[PDB]
């Protein structure tokens, strides 16, 4: 599928984990950053690819990157 | 043929090569192409 | 299979020699099937057969002065009718064929009778010679049909003309098969190309 | 008599029908958008269109495409 | 008091049992048609509908065409519908070679649906049983589309 | 959560008229999901394949064939009846696995339970060039 | 009760809505007419070398296009023909 | 797991039909197929390189068959000014009795259409006047193709 | 020709500008600056920051075929009517018909087209009429590419799952099944297929009104 | 013993008091090592000198009996200019595949090829105002004369 | 013949206009792709580059795909 990377210029908002419609991302706690806590991604096979995180997030350059890659069954949105 | 040999093709020859490369070939080549695509 | 057909040509692998006439010659891979080559060889041996008694069959009344050397029914006694009768008694007849085949194979037998060994002879050297004979025949009666090339003249009178004239009088050149030296001239470079490949991808 | 005016009539009425038709679809969809509550909508007509709403749009399909070949192909 | 309504009671499924589909007369009409026939040898299920199909591409291939004035030459363009069925037997074997892959067998799901077997057309060699019978239906039928044709008496 | 729920059967399912948009041959020759939750009174929802259905009282079970569908659900219960749903992945064989929320807190919560991963500790823009990573199968970002 | 884990086979939707299982359909030794006609082709390469054999039909089919008098080989006409096509040259 | 992106594993596990249109996409994309050294890619595009040439060879040694087959090029040389230029002979079973009697231009037997590629005027040029030196030189470039 | 003349360097100009922006700006820009970790071919990277539709440098080359076209079709029309016009003996036509766009559109490509369009109509036929097919050919394939420019894949998309739910819930069909899912083009495809119908098109349809205006009444 | 070598050439080729900074330093290695840069150069002067074939072709007739044919000069000239202008702009594409897959930075630091990519900016803006220029001018007095 | 034929053309670009417009009001609300498709409002540019891209799956999209139609067809 997708790979969705976390660069560490993340602040902590989680506002990534809030606008992924499939429960991809997730908040791990960090020690970097003033929220003590930065995103993650262990559910990247069940990415899809609508890039909604990109949106969500508020930093620049964008702290969570989603390059397309291969898809599956999952990653192309297939309900047949 | 006589004093042309080299290349020179006989009367019925788009007649019976236009229905090859028209339909025997397009048919047999999808087909082998078909089954290449499947498993 | 230790024979060979050109000089020294590697033996296709599907082609074990397990079959008598196996020459190793069998190009574009056309039988490797298991169920596939039994079935094409009872094809092969049937072919001998029709060809074999074909050759003989023009070779007699082209041997004696008579009708037909090029052409077929100059009168006979039966018209249109005789073409039905012919295609119902083989109908029959090729059906009890065919299932005789499909119990044991090499169907060699008249109407309905597994095996017609009544002379009582069939060693392995006559299944062979059966081959090598059909395989000639099928070879021969096409020069019979190439006799449009040598046009009124027949297969026994084809063959006093090339007695009398030797150089004159042959396929390179008194026929109008211009090609024929083409087809010798690729028919003898094509063995080393093969021998080529295969050595060149070692 | 005046078929400059004729022409130009029936023209003029039949483009602005047709800009309102498809105003029309759009405003439907407005609505389904944003003035659509599925609680005073159970099992009516509405709830029972938007149920059925792929044998809808497959079978447009297929008369649309039928229309297609066999009027255009002639 | 509606005639329409979930199928098994689980109405999460698209197929929502409309008026048509829950007919009586159109189900058992469905089920008797020789495609439906699980328990009927496939060779046989191919021969009844190639006969079908190998006579309906007759009619409309032998009145509009190429040579559909000429007389007999019209009866003689029914010939075409042979060789229509031979590409269309010729493309169901293409199918059967594709389909149930050897390396994919049942394909899994037994399916329920009342005490009842898996069809065994749906298999590598039942799919060129099928073939086998579409062919000789096929070839057949357009053959008594033009022997009829010409002993239709008043047609 | 503090164990997995396991996923049991026999729950009373919402009331709902026949739909049109879902489980077709993929949920069966694949894989298809399902979300539980628990409704403490009788309202009426909007599934996401249709019109609406109703919510029956205690506990509820819902079968999709997407995650996106069953998370979009999700997310409706979250912010509209606030309730707490969770949702398991069938697959073909019979294979049942938890799905959401793992941890069993929330997805947007620390919980101080798991460990990062897909995490550069380097900041966009730091990536070396596509011609560094020729013939390496792996990328910038990758590396 | 609405879904099963055990007994997904018929939870899901895995049915058959329109077919009857009977070992009768066609009448006594009619069938076996039929097993002996389609027992050739019965096979995938069978019926593949069948129709590969009977592709050779065109070619042949259209050398007896005698009968037919398709317009191809009857004729192009000496007396009318577009050998005067342009108003510049006589021919080009 | 299909096998027609051979060069693909990628492509190869894709479940839709984006697998046959993509698998004719990158097909001569050597620089971004499944396990490519630097080595392996040079000898690919090395290849390649030879299969083209051997193409364009064959394409105008084509060119000079058909020209020597159907072209009225021995009755152009005699008058290059007035008689058109034949490019090859139409053979179609779809024409009309009209069509067949309105194709026929040049000076031919059946339906031709006239060439646009300018190479009769090339051919008179260069020193080519029979009808056979373009069938014995139409041979020769389908052999150096071979080669 | 000196107003024709600025139009080839019009062409020019804007063609090399589509083409040398797509270049210099391939690897980043100030919307995108990681452009070169996405590839040379890539969709597009979201609907975010304002929507990057069209950003990569396969979508740049995309755009210029498009003037490319407009280019070599206005030096090639500016060709063929100068020399249609000295072929004839009517030079001063052109030089005094040539300075307005409706000079261009009555004398060039309106009476030009007069025995192109005359191949096939209810009176018979003639030589021309392949090339009076083929014109109107070329019009099909450019519309049909037309479709493609337009239309982006997501309607698409949920057009492709109706026809889905339909041939699963058919009967005596269902029998088939495809062996790959049926899915939509992709972004970057459905531009290329648009493209090379749009190029096709264009091509068909002005090789057949050049032979068939000059073969069609000279030699 | 003899001859001439290409990188030394290019090393050489570097002029004084800074105009070009590094010169042409490292160009050797950047155009060897890539196959794009290759390819965008040779795509550009096939496309170009496939311009000049049909400029050339048209004006000096080079084949007996060419100018009397009519559609054989335009179907020729029309050919060739649609050739070249797929090839031109196949030699720009291929020149942004060698920026995007096969330039290091590092490499050819300060040299012609990072200067440009300096003021791309300005290079980008100036055929900006150009393109502008012809265009609203070219169209202008077409309308006024229409 | 030829009023028939112009009758059939007109039948048939009638047909796909309302297909386009039905379609759009029909799954403007919630599509099986896209199941949250309400939430993301009626004029939106589309929903990403995910599942091989959603360029114009809003409502508001179906509408601009109407409006060309209802030209071609007047
Ligand atoms: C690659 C260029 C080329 C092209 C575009 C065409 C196009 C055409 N040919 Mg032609 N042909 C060619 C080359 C070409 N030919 C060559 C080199 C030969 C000599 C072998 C022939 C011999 C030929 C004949 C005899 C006939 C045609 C005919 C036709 C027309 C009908 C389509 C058809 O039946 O295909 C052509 C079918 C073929 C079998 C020819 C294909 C040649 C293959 C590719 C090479 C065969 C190998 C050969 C032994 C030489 C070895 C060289 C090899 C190693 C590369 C069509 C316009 C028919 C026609 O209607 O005339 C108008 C016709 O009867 N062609
Ligand atoms: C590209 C090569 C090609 C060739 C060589 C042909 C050739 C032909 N086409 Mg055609 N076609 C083509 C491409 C081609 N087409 C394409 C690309 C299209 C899509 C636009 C079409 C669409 C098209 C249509 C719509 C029609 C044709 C028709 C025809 C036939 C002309 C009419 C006729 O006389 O009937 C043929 C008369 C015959 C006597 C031929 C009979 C021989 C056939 C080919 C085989 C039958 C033998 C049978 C299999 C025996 C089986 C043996 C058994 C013992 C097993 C003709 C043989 C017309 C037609 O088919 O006539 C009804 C017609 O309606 N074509
Ligand atoms: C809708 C568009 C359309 C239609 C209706 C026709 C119709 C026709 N064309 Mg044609 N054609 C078309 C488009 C079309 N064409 C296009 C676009 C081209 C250019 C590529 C051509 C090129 C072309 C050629 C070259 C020729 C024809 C010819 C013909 C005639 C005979 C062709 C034939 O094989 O018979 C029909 C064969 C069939 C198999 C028809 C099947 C009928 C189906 C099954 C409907 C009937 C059942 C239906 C589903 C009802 C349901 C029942 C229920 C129980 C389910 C015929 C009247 C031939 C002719 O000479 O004309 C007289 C001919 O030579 N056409
Ligand atoms: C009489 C004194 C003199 C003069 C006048 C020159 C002049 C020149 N030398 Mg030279 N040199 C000299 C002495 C001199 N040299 C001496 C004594 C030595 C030691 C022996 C050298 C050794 C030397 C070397 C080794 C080299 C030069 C080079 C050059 C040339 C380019 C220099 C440069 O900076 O590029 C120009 C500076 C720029 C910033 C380029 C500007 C680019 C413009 C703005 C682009 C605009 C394009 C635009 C689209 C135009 C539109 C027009 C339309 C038709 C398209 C230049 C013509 C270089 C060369 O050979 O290049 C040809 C070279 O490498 N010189
Ligand atoms: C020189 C030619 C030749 C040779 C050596 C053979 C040799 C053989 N044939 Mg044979 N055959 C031939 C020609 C030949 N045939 C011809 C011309 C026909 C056509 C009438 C046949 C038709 C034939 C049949 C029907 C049978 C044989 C069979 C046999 C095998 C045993 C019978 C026998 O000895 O004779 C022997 C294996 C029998 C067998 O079963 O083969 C194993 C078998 O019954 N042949
Ligand atoms: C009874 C008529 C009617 C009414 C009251 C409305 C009302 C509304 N429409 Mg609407 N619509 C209509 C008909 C109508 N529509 C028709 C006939 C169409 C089909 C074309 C549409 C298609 C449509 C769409 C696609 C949308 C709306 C939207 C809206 C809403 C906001 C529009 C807005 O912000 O205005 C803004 C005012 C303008 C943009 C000025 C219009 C400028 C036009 C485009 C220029 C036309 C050129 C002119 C004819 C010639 C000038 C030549 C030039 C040289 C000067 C609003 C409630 C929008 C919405 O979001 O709904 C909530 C939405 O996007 N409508
Ligand atoms: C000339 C350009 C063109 C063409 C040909 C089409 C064609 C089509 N469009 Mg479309 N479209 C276009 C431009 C075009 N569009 C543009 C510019 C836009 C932007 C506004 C759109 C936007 C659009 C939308 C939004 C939709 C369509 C849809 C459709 C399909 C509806 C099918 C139908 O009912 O009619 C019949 C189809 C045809 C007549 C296609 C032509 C086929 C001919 C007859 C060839 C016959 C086959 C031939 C003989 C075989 C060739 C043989 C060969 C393989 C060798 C159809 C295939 C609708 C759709 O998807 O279908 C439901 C749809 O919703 N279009
Ligand atoms: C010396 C010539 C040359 C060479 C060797 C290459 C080589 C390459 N190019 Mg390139 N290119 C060239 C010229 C060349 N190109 C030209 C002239 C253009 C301008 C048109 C382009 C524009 C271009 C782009 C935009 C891209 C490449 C890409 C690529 C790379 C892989 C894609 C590929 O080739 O797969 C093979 C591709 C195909 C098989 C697609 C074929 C479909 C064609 C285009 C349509 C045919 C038209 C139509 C169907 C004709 C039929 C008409 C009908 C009526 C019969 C590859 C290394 C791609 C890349 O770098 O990878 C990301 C990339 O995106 N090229
Ligand atoms: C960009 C393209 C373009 C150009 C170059 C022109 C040029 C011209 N047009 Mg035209 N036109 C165009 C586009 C263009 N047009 C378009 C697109 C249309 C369609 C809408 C038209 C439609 C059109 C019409 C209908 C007419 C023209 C006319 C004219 C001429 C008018 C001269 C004038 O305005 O008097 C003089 C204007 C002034 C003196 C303005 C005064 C400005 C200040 C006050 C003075 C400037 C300072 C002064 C010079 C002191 C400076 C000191 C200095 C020495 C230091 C002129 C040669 C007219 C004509 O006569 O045709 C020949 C006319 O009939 N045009
Ligand atoms: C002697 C003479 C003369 C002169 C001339 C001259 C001076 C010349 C020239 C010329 C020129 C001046 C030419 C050119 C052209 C060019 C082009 C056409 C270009 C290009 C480029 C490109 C296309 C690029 C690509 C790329 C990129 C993009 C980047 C980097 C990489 C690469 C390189 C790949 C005269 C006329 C006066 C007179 C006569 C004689
Ligand atoms: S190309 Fe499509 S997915 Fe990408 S930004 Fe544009 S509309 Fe959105
Ligand atoms: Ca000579």
């Amino acid at each position: 599928a997708h790979v969705v990377k976390i660069y560490d210029t993340c602040i902590g908002c989680t506002q990534c984990v809030r606008a992924c419609p499939l429960d991809v991302l997730e908040m791990v706690p960090w020690d970097g950053c003033k929220a003590a806590q930065m995103a993650s991604s262990p559910r990247t096979e069940d990415c899809v690819g609508c890039k909604r995180c990109e949106t969500a997030c508020p930093t620049d350059f964008l702290s969570v990157r989603v390059y397309l890659g291969n898809e599956s069954t999952r990653s192309l949105g297939l309900a047949y | 043929a006589t004093e042309g040999y080299p290349f020179v093709p006989p009367d019925w020859a788009p007649a019976l090569f236009v229905p090859l490369t028209g339909l025997v070939l397009p048919a047999v080549g999808m087909a082998w192409a078909f089954t290449y695509i499947q498993k | 299979l230790p024979a060979i057909p050109l000089a020294d040509v590697q033996s296709l692998s599907y082609l074990d020699g397990h079959l008598p006439g196996d020459m190793g010659f069998d190009p574009l891979h056309l039988g490797s099937g298991v169920l596939s080559q039994d079935w094409l060889r009872y094809a092969e041996v049937v072919h001998g057969r029709w060809a074999m008694l074909g050759v003989v069959g023009c070779l007699t009344p082209e041997a004696l002065a008579m009708r037909g050397t090029i052409p077929p029914e100059r009168g006979v006694e039966d018209n249109q009718t005789l073409l039905i009768i012919e295609i119902a008694v083989f109908s029959f007849l090729e059906s009890k064929r065919y299932e005789g085949y499909k119990k044991t194979g090499e169907g060699g037998f008249i109407n309905s009778y597994p095996f017609d060994p009544v002379g009582l002879n069939s060693p392995k050297h006559a299944v062979n010679e059966l081959q090598q004979n059909g395989r000639l025949a099928m070879l021969a009666f096409l020069g019979f049909a190439s006799t449009a090339a040598v046009n009124g003249q027949g297969p026994i009178e084809s063959l006093q003309t090339h007695i009398a004239d030797p150089a004159h009088n042959n396929v390179f050149t008194s026929s109008v098969g211009k090609e024929s030296c083409v087809f010798v001239a690729v028919l003898s470079i094509l063995p080393m190309l093969i021998e080529a490949n295969k050595a060149l991808g070692k | 008599t005046d078929y400059g005016t004729q022409l130009s009539l029936f023209t003029h009425h039949m483009w602005i029908g047709g800009f309102c038709v498809v105003g029309a679809g759009a405003h439907a969809a407005i609505f389904m958008v944003r003035d659509y509550d599925p609680t005073n909508n159970y099992n009516n007509l509405l709830d029972r269109v938007i149920r059925h709403r792929d044998a809808i749009i497959s079978h447009l399909n297929w008369v649309s495409i039928f229309l297609g070949f066999h009027s255009f192909g002639l | 008091q509606q005639v329409i309504q979930p199928l098994n009671g689980d109405p999460f499924v698209g197929m929502l049992e409309t008026p048509v589909t829950s007919a009586p007369i159109v189900a058992n009409y469905l089920s008797n048609l020789p495609a439906y026939r699980t328990g009927v040898a496939p060779n046989l299920r191919g021969v009844e509908i190639g006969l079908a199909h190998g006579f309906l591409l007759a009619g409309p291939f032998i009145k509009l065409g190429p040579l559909r004035d000429v007389p007999g030459t019209a009866e003689v363009v029914g010939c075409m519908s042979a060789a229509l069925v031979l590409i269309l037997a010729l493309c169901l074997s293409l199918y059967g070679n594709a389909a149930f892959q050897n390396q994919p067998s049942m394909g899994k799901k037994t399916l329920s649906g009342r005490p009842l077997p898996q069809d065994p057309l749906m298999s590598e060699e039942g799919w060129a049983k099928f073939a086998a019978g579409f062919t000789v239906g096929g070839l057949s039928g357009v053959a008594w589309a033009y022997i009829l044709t010409q002993v239709c008496l008043g047609r | 959560p503090w164990k997995q729920p396991e996923l049991d059967p026999d729950t009373p399912s919402p009331i709902f008229g026949g739909s049109t948009g879902g489980l077709l041959r993929k949920a069966q020759v694949e894989e298809f999901y399902v979300i539980t939750w628990e409704s403490p009174k009788e309202q009426i929802f909007e599934m996401p394949t249709g019109g609406a259905a109703i919510m029956r009282k205690g506990p509820n079970l819902l079968k999709f064939a997407r995650k996106e569908q069953c998370m979009a659900l999700t997310t409706q219960l979250r912010s509209k009846f606030r309730q707490t749903p969770c949702f398991y992945r069938v697959y073909a064989d019979g294979k049942v696995q938890y799905l959401h929320p793992k941890d069993g807190v929330y997805p947007e919560k620390v919980n101080a339970g798991r460990v990062g991963v897909n995490q550069n500790m380097r900041s966009i823009g730091k990536n070396v060039d596509p011609i560094k990573v020729k013939f390496t199968g792996s990328a910038p970002f990758e590396i | 009760k609405y879904f099963d884990v055990q007994d997904l086979e018929n939870t899901t939707g895995a049915w058959d809505l329109y077919g009857v299982d009977e070992m009768k359909r066609y009448p006594g030794l009619q069938e076996e007419f039929f097993q002996r006609a389609t027992d050739a082709v019965s096979r995938r390469e069978a019926l593949n070398g069948f129709v590969a054999l009977s592709a050779g039909v065109a070619s042949i089919a259209l050398f007896g296009k005698g009968a037919s008098t398709l317009e191809l080989p009857i004729g192009t006409k000496g007396p009318r023909m577009e050998k005067t096509e342009n108003g510049k040259g006589g021919i080009l | 797991t299909k096998l027609f992106p051979k060069f693909s594993q990628g492509l190869a596990q894709d479940p839709s039909t984006r697998r046959i249109w993509y698998g004719l996409a990158t097909a001569h994309d050597f620089e971004s197929h499944d396990g490519m050294t630097e080595e392996n890619l040079y000898q690919k595009i090395f290849a390649s390189h030879f299969g083209q040439l051997a193409i364009i060879f064959l394409w105008t040694s084509g060119n000079l068959f058909h020209v020597a087959w159907q072209g009225n090029f021995e009755q152009w040389v005699t008058d290059p000014i007035h008689v058109r230029p034949i490019a090859h002979a139409i053979w179609d079973p779809h024409f009309g009795q009209p069509a067949v009697e309105a194709f026929t231009r040049g000076g031919a037997s059946g339906p031709v259409n006239i060439a646009t590629s300018g190479v009769y005027q090339w051919w008179y040029t260069i020193g080519l006047r029979s009808n056979q030196e373009l069938y014995v030189s139409s041979v020769f470039l389908a052999l150096v193709s071979a080669v | 020709d000196f107003l024709v003349h600025h139009a080839i360097a019009l062409g020019l100009h804007t063609t090399t500008l589509i083409l040398v922006k797509g270049a210099l700006d391939a690897r980043g820009s100030k919307l995108m600056p990681d452009k070169k970790d996405f590839g040379y071919s890539f969709p597009c990277d979201g609907p975010g920051r304002g929507g990057t539709c069209d950003i990569s440098a396969y979508d740049a080359f995309y755009l210029a075929v498009f003037w490319m076209l407009n280019t070599i079709g206005w030096v090639t029309f500016y060709w063929h009517w100068k020399h249609l016009t000295l072929w004839q003996g009517n030079v001063s036509q052109f030089d005094e018909s040539s300075t307005y766009l409706m000079g261009w559109l009555r004398d060039y490509l309106w009476l030009n087209s007069s025995q192109l369009i005359n191949g096939y109509n209810p009176f018979g036929m003639n030589s021309l009429s392949v090339w009076a097919w083929t014109f109107l050919f070329g019009h099909l394939v450019y519309a049909t590419g037309f479709m493609f420019l337009i239309s982006w894949r997501g309607y698409w998309q949920e057009l492709i799952e109706t026809l889905v739910w339909a041939h699963e819930k058919t009967p005596l069909a269902n029998l088939v099944y495809w062996k790959d899912k049926p899915v939509a083009l992709s972004i970057v495809q459905a531009r290329l297929v648009g493209l090379a119908h749009f190029s096709v098109g264009y091509i068909f349809t002005y090789a057949a009104f050049l032979i068939a205006s000059t073969a069609g009444r000279f030699g | 013993g003899i001859g001439h070598r290409l990188e030394a050439i290019l090393e050489a080729h570097t002029p004084p008091a800074g105009g070009l900074g590094a010169g042409h330093k490292g160009l050797f290695h950047t155009v060897n090592n890539s196959l794009h840069f290759q390819l965008g150069l040779a795509l550009a002067s096939v496309g170009t000198i496939t311009s000049l074939v049909a400029q050339h072709m048209y004006s000096l007739p080079p084949y007996a009996y060419l100018a009397v044919d009519f559609t054989t000069q335009a179907s020729l000239y029309t050919h060739h200019q649609y050739i070249a202008g797929f090839i031109m702009c196949g030699a720009f594409a291929h020149g942004a595949i060698f920026f995007i897959r096969d330039y290091d930075p590092e490499q050819n630091k300060g040299n012609v090829l990072a200067r440009v990519l300096d003021h791309k900016e300005a290079i980008i803006s100036h055929l900006s105002w150009v393109s502008l220029f012809l265009g609203f001018h070219t169209l202008g007095l077409y309308v006024h004369n229409d | 013949t030829s009023d028939f034929l112009v009758h059939h053309i007109h039948a048939f670009t009638i047909h796909v206009t309302v297909l386009i417009l039905l379609k759009g009001v029909l799954f403007a609300r919630s599509s099986r792709l896209i199941p949250d498709k309400a939430n993301l409002g009626f004029r939106f540019p589309c929903d990403g580059p995910g599942r091989g891209g959603t360029c114009q799956v809003s409502a508001w999209d179906h509408v601009f795909l109407g409006l060309f139609w209802m030209y071609n067809s007047l």
